[PDB]
């Protein structure tokens, strides 16, 4: 009770902005799946 | 090796021995037709399977549009640059990723593996 009566003045809610990141970090999202896409072709051509 | 058939009724041909002499023929029990053998093997057994695939496949498959192929290997009779590649298929082999390679003009039958 207590605490949902005081939930009442802070709220709580989820969003787009939520799950938007920096643009530094998508940076480092793409460069990572890049060079792990990189390893697995070196990986691949190995097997070749 | 393999199955050879007899001329006077075209049926098998299966080795006897010549009991009082000590050389191998081949009778068609069906009739009295003989033959003193030159395939001093009748039985061969390759267990590990060691060959290489290049008899099975063919080059018409020089023609499948959803083949991968690279410039990057020449054939060795012709040199054309385009050669489409693709994986083994023996089922039972040391090995399970050696690429075949077809070369891939019109006229050029001929074939390699990397
Ligand atoms: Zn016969
Ligand atoms: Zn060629």
């Amino acid at each position: 009770t207590v605490i949902n009566n005081w939930l009442l003045i802070e709220g709580h809610t989820i969003g787009i902005g939520d799950s938007i990141a920096d643009s530094k970090t998508y940076q480092d999202i793409q460069n990572t799946i890049k060079k792990a896409k990189q390893d697995v072709i070196e990986v691949i051509e190995k097997a070749h | 090796v393999g199955i050879r058939f007899c001329q006077e009724c075209n049926n098998m041909l299966y080795p006897k021995e010549d009991k009082e002499n000590r050389i191998l023929l081949y009778a068609c029990r069906n009739c009295d037709y003989q033959q003193e053998a030159d395939n001093s093997c009748i039985y061969v057994n390759k267990i590990t399977h060691e060959v290489d695939e290049l008899t099975q496949i063919i080059a018409d498959v020089s023609q499948d549009p959803t083949l991968p192929r690279t410039e990057d290997h020449p054939c060795q009779k012709c040199g054309h640059k385009e050669a489409v590649f693709f994986q083994s298929h023996s089922a039972r082999a040391e090995d399970a990723m050696r690429l075949y390679y077809v070369c891939t003009a019109p006229h050029c039958g001929h074939r390699w593996t990397e």
